[PDB]
């Protein structure tokens, strides 16, 4: 009823008391990716959507949390992924879905024109020359 | 053919990694906290110490 | 001694204590519709079972 | 087989019998090998030199 | 004739650390186990 | 109904344990041991695996994300949830694991290899684990009673 | 570089290397100065540890390859005085 | 004794630890009984050999039914101390394992020892 | 070769090895005040003859060779009184033999020292060595494993209470034990005693000085006050 | 900061509280509750619970009806030790310590604990008294009812004996017996202080096989310890180091042999003496002045194990004969021949025979 305690005395908070716990988020470097991918959506839907323009300098909240959309009583028909469709990344869903062509056809024109003229068209000149 | 090509391949790939697999024992002997032999040193010599690990 | 018993025995207990639990929280909802203060202070199942008993 | 000799370099060359169970045979690498023939274990070995006679160390 | 007994401290300690202070054999009987431990006998 | 089941169907395997390897129940516990040959597939497929890997049964997940990685390599099994590990703190835990594998290894061999001439009591055929349970039994108590780090204990002035 | 003086003093000076010249630096000398790449001296205990790491992982490789290498030679043999 | 296919002849035991302190020299080699098995299950076991001297027999008469499985030469020689002050160890060991390499004087010997295990055979 | 020789304690009897190993040592006894050869005895094993000693009487007399094969060879029955193994020694080097109130059919002495190529020492109790029969493989009445090489040499004392030991590979590798007790004397040498790498050990006779000697021309002296 | 330590000093050597948070930390720094609670308790349910134990404890055992006299009164409730003067708090703390021998041996209990509350938060029993409550529950070094004494003892006012828990009290964690006994070795004072703590204990008659047994634990491991490092080698060292070896042990293990009403510290002296003989090279004079006193203070529960002693002592003598009152108390020995047959089944008592027939 009474009993001897036991003494037991051995920073910033870690899951926040004014939200339901959410605890304070590990630094894994699929998280990180997921991270810049939600940052950089913008370039993710190219040409279709524009977003809020989200501008912090850095980019990590402090608190997140990797969940599931669970399902829609109302509409399970074509707003449920199929098994294939199911990923475990969302970087690899964005992966595995369509246009990652008319990505990679943006991305040699880019590279072009940041290779215009730099180095390797002055070197082809002084072959010109030298010849 | 095409089947022994592959068995060739495959066979280097054993070999190299067993390679590997000595080269990571001698490492744990050549770095271990008491003497023991073992190996060469880079000029060649053998290693032998007939000292015993006590 | 044979081990296809004691292969079988501790498969029962995996999938016995799974669909036991399961069951568990099954009957709190149950009975928590006539009784939540129930699931609310006693949360031991076998007796939980034993009391809407 | 009761037992051959671990060499294969011995030649087995002389036979007798010391006891019902206890056989003693002379043999090529200078030796005179002591088995027991009921489990052919070995009781022991004897040992001859070299020749100091000269060359052909087997005795 | 004789000369002095060579034995663990390991041995002595663990022959005491069997235990905690209380709930222990009597004392009669671990004095016996300590000189028999202590025996310079064959 | 079927939790009083569960209940005669654990005292059942307690019963058959210590009936099929009187050395892992006596030492580690037999619903432990249960888990083990429920891994192994048999218990001569368990008595053919080594020590260590008996220490690393089970969390085999997370054993070749470390090996895949060169992550730390994890330290332990079933053995956590087993009862004799349950008593240390940290690195006495994982001494006492690998230690307390060792002799699982040794003793399960014995209760599936050693032969008995049927008139061979239980118990002298588990003194084998009993011997296990005492030494080890000491050694943790030695182990956890590494006396501390001592200090200058300084005065007031710190003197 | 017309109004240095000799003798300023810093830390720095105290934590780095210095340019020097052609002199103590040999034909490999701009006179930057250094830093470091980024690796140190990573002394013995931690070095056994990343040894022990990647034997695990050499060895399971021989693992994988050996069942494979295996498997592919009966395959072979599958594939492709002997008759008394 | 489950000791059947047993080397007691002193020639033969004396070349076989003569052969064992070279692998211990030469790092070729695999000390201790969960170590032994490893080296049989990863396959890279050339030859296994250990001491009749077991306290219990039963706890190292798991591994010549692997050997059965896997196609190799084991062999049984007297001491524990033998054994292990051969290997250079000073403790008892009751389990030693030597492996093959790609070329070695030692591989050859290796070659010829299981040879003379297999004319025990 | 005259490389290796041992001098009976009654002065009488003089053994010398044999440069013939081939399968097992072989030596011959000589009468010492004639130098004559009076007898051989010759064990089977793998290469000759370790070291050797007589017994405290001066009658019979131990070989142990390589392999640690220890004989037992009486004189008046000239022949071997018989054989038993240094417990799992794979390789002896040296050997000797001393103490009192022993076996007297087997010469009356006590202990029995074996240093293996190891570098582990055996000490038995020629008394426990009994089963005139003897036990094939006799049991240690004390091994020692503190050092690492193997040893170089070993010594009794006259008095059978130390014995002193040593490997010459590592510098200063030298112990010293007490009878019956069979330990270490746990407060000599230091590390910065100076032996050097010990060759040589002897006993005065009163048992009351230690010399040594090492293997670059310094020996040196101890009062072993008890 | 030459004045800094001065004052440092003088801090250590203050004793009661004299500012507002000082005054609420002493005051919180309790045992059975926690310092939240204990700030807002006061003395009177402190008084009624600790009461209530009171007279479970002198319902338990008669003899704690004088400090239901004298210390635990209504008028007890009121006293507070700081206000009064050096003689009454001398006797005051004669009442303590008196108690507290007369409580060490019901100690794993909730009464008493309940006691010691009171002894506490009432008595500043922590602070004032730190040797004596230390070491009367040394003993129980695996309990967690030492761990909260660890927990609120001040550390300035733990004894230099004492001192070695503080990596323990930086580290709450019980400490081990390994620990403590080589703090004896090496530290002949600790061993002093138990040595009167529990000679103090049997010379009130208040023993117990609890506290004897650890003290014979204490006592074997530390002059084990003690002889482990005192055997030197040199000559005049080891001869010298066993004079001062005998001097600290002198009073404790004389007044241990010839302890005559506790025969459990008789067995315990025996165990001491027995491991002072048969390890250390002691002098025959020196051992046969144990066996004389050993001789004087025997009694017949203690009569074979003192037997034992004998047959350790002159087993270890190396003169073949007895000096007189031995041999006077042997004869007096009832079951000498057939006690020594049962002895010598394991224990070689040649030499004592021989002794004997000399004599």
């Amino acid at each position: 009823e009474l009993s001897v305690r036991v003494p037991q005395l051995p920073g910033p908070p870690d899951t926040l008391s004014d939200w339901y716990n959410i605890p304070r988020t590990n630094l894994t470097p699929e998280l990180k990716r997921d991270l810049q991918l939600l940052r950089m959506r913008d370039v993710v839907a190219m040409g279709k959507q524009f977003f809020k323009k989200d501008n912090r300098k850095d980019f990590v909240p402090e608190y997140c949390q990797v969940g599931t959309i669970i399902a829609g009583a109302t509409d399970g028909v074509s707003g449920r992924l199929t098994r294939k469709e199911r990923k475990r990344t969302i970087v690899e869903e964005v992966l595995s879905s369509d246009s990652v062509s008319k990505y990679k056809r943006k991305y040699h024109e880019i590279q072009e024109h940041k290779k215009s003229g730099r180095k390797g068209y002055y070197k082809k000149l002084m072959a010109a020359r030298k010849r | 053919e095409k089947l022994a090509r592959k068995v060739k391949a495959a066979r280097k790939k054993l070999k190299a990694l067993a390679d590997a697999e000595y080269e990571l024992e001698l490492q744990q002997a050549k770095m271990a906290k008491t003497a023991t032999s073992g190996g060469f040193t880079k000029s060649g010599r053998r290693i032998k110490v007939r000292e015993r690990k006590r | 001694k044979v081990d296809v018993m004691i292969v079988h025995a501790v498969a029962l207990l995996d999938e016995l204590d799974k669909e036991l639990n399961v069951m568990a929280m099954r009957v709190k909802e149950w009975y928590g519709w006539h009784f939540p203060e129930l699931g609310k202070i006693l949360p031991d199942n076998l007796s939980y079972a034993r009391v809407v008993l | 087989t009761l037992t051959r000799t671990p060499s294969k370099k011995t030649k087995f060359v002389s036979i007798a019998f010391q006891s019902h169970n206890i056989v003693i045979v002379g043999c090529s690498n200078s030796t005179i090998c002591a088995y027991d023939v009921r489990t052919g274990t070995m009781l022991r070995q004897m040992t001859l030199g070299t020749d100091l006679t000269g060359g052909s160390k087997n005795i | 004739d004789t000369h002095a007994v060579v034995v663990a401290p390991q041995r002595l300690a663990e022959i005491f650390n069997a235990a905690p202070a209380f709930a222990m054999p009597p004392i009669e009987d671990v004095f016996y186990q300590v000189a028999s431990l202590f025996s310079t006998k064959p | 109904e079927r939790s009083e089941y569960r209940r005669q169907l654990a005292e059942y395997l307690q019963n058959r344990m210590k009936a099929i390897s009187p050395n892992m129940t006596e030492l580690i516990g037999a619903l432990v041991g249960a888990r083990l040959i429920a891994h192994s597939g048999s218990l001569v497929n368990l008595a053919k695996n080594p020590g260590s890997t008996i220490q690393i049964l089970g969390a085999e997940k997370a054993l070749f994300r470390a090996l895949k990685t060169k992550h730390a390599t994890p330290k332990y099994g079933i053995i956590y949830h087993a009862s004799l590990v349950g008593q240390a703190s940290g690195p006495n835990k994982g001494k006492i694991a690998r230690q307390l594998a060792a002799k699982i290894a040794l003793s399960v061999r014995t209760d599936a290899f050693e032969d008995f001439p049927e008139n061979a009591d239980d118990e002298t055929r588990a003194a084998v684990g009993i011997q296990a349970r005492a030494k080890l039994e000491n050694n943790l108590r030695l182990l956890e009673g590494k006396p501390l780090n001592k200090g200058v204990a300084l005065g007031p002035n710190g003197i | 570089a017309a109004e240095r003086n000799e003798d300023e003093f810093y830390f720095g000076m105290m934590s780095r290397k210095g340019p020097g010249s052609a002199l103590t630096r040999g034909k490999g000398f701009t006179g930057t100065v250094d830093g470091d790449r980024g690796n140190k001296a990573l002394s013995v205990e931690t070095v056994r540890l990343l040894k022990t790491q990647d034997l695990g992982y050499v060895r399971t490789m021989r693992n994988i390859a050996a069942k494979e290498l295996k498997e592919l030679e009966e395959r072979y043999v599958l594939a492709g005085p002997k008759k008394i | 004794s489950a000791a059947w296919p047993k080397a007691e002849d002193p020639a033969l035991v004396q070349e076989l630890l003569d052969c064992v302190q070279q692998a211990s020299h030469y790092r070729q080699l695999k000390k201790g009984a969960n170590e032994t098995t490893k080296s049989v299950n990863r396959g890279t076991s050339e030859l296994v050999i250990l001491a009749a001297d077991t306290q219990p027999l039963s706890i190292v008469l798991h591994i010549p039914l692997i050997c059965e499985e896997k196609n190799v030469p084991y062999v049984y020689v007297p001491s524990k101390v033998a054994l292990g002050r051969a290997c250079g160890v000073s403790r008892a060991v009751i389990a030693v394992s030597l492996t093959s390499n790609e070329a070695s004087d030692l591989n050859s010997k290796i070659r010829a020892l299981r040879d003379k295990v297999e004319r025990l055979a | 070769t005259m490389e290796r020789f041992r001098v009976s304690p009654c002065g009488r009897y003089m053994a010398l090895v044999a440069s013939d190993k081939k399968g097992g040592g072989m030596l011959n006894i000589i009468n010492v005040g004639t130098m004559q050869w009076i007898a051989q005895a010759r064990i089977d094993g793998r290469h000759g003859v370790a070291d050797f000693a007589w017994w405290s009487d001066g009658n019979g007399l131990t070989i142990a060779g390589r392999d640690g094969q220890v004989t037992e060879w009486s004189m008046i029955t000239r022949r071997t009184v018989g054989i038993w193994r240094d417990e799992g020694s794979i390789g002896g080097t040296v050997m000797a033999l001393g103490g009192r109130n022993g076996p007297a059919e087997l010469g009356g002495d006590r202990w029995v020292a074996i240093g293996s190529n190891s570098g582990i020492l055996n000490v038995y109790d020629r008394n426990d060595l009994i089963e005139i029969r003897i036990k094939k493989y006799p049991t240690p009445t004390r091994v020692f494993e503190q050092l690492t090489t193997s040893i170089s040499v070993v010594a009794f004392s006259p008095d059978g209470q130390l014995l002193a030991f040593g490997s010459q590979h590592k510098k200063d590798a030298l112990r010293l034990v007490h009878l019956p007790s069979c330990t270490v004397y746990r407060n000599w040498p230091t590390e910065q005693t100076p032996l050097g790498r010990v060759t040589a050990i002897a006993f005065s006779s009163k048992s009351d000085v230690l010399a040594v000697g090492n293997d670059v021309g310094r020996v040196r002296l101890w009062e072993i006050r008890g | 900061s030459s004045l800094a330590q001065q004052l440092a000093q003088i801090a250590a050597n203050s004793r009661s509280s004299f500012n507002v948070k000082a005054l609420k930390a002493s005051h919180s720094k309790s045992l059975i509750w926690e310092p939240r609670v204990a700030v807002s308790q006061t003395f009177a349910e402190i008084y009624s619970q600790c009461y209530e134990g009171f007279k479970e404890l002198c319902h338990l055992d008669s003899r704690f009806v004088p400090f239901d006299a004298t210390l635990f009164s209504a008028q007890s409730q009121e006293v507070d030790r700081t206000q009064m003067t050096a003689e009454e708090n001398a006797a005051l703390d004669k009442r303590v310590d008196s108690f507290l021998h007369l409580v060490g041996s019901r100690l794993r209990l909730m009464p008493a604990i309940k006691a010691v509350e009171w002894l506490i938060r009432r008595f500043r029993i922590h602070e004032f008294n730190t040797g004596t409550l230390l070491a009367t529950f040394l003993p129980y070094h695996t309990i967690p009812a030492f761990v909260t004494l660890l927990s609120i003892l001040p550390v300035q006012r733990i004894p230099i004996e004492y001192r070695f828990l503080d990596p323990y009290i930086k580290s709450l964690t019980p400490p081990p017996r390994a620990a403590i006994v080589q703090q004896a070795t090496n530290r002949p004072d600790l061993l002093s202080a138990i040595s009167r703590y529990t000679l103090d204990s049997c010379r009130a008659k208040q023993e117990y096989p609890g506290l004897i047994s650890f003290w014979g634990g204490i006592m074997a491991e530390a002059v084990n310890g003690m002889i482990d490092k005192m055997r030197s080698g040199r000559r005049a060292i080891q001869l010298e180091n066993d004079h001062l070896l005998l001097q600290q042990i002198g009073p404790v293990l004389s007044e241990a042999m010839v302890m005559k009403d506790v025969p459990g510290i008789q067995i315990a002296s025996y165990m001491v003496v027995a491991i002072l003989a048969a390890k250390g090279s002691l002098n025959d004079n020196i051992l046969t002045a144990f066996m004389e006193q050993l001789v004087h203070g025997w009694t017949v529960d203690t009569l074979r194990p003192g037997l034992v002693c004998l047959t350790m002592l002159a087993q270890h003598r190396s003169a073949k004969q007895l000096s007189g009152r031995v041999a006077k108390a042997v004869i007096k020995v009832p079951d000498l021949v057939s006690s020594l047959r049962d002895i010598s089944k394991e224990h070689q008592v040649d030499k004592l025979a021989n002794g004997l027939v000399l004599a």
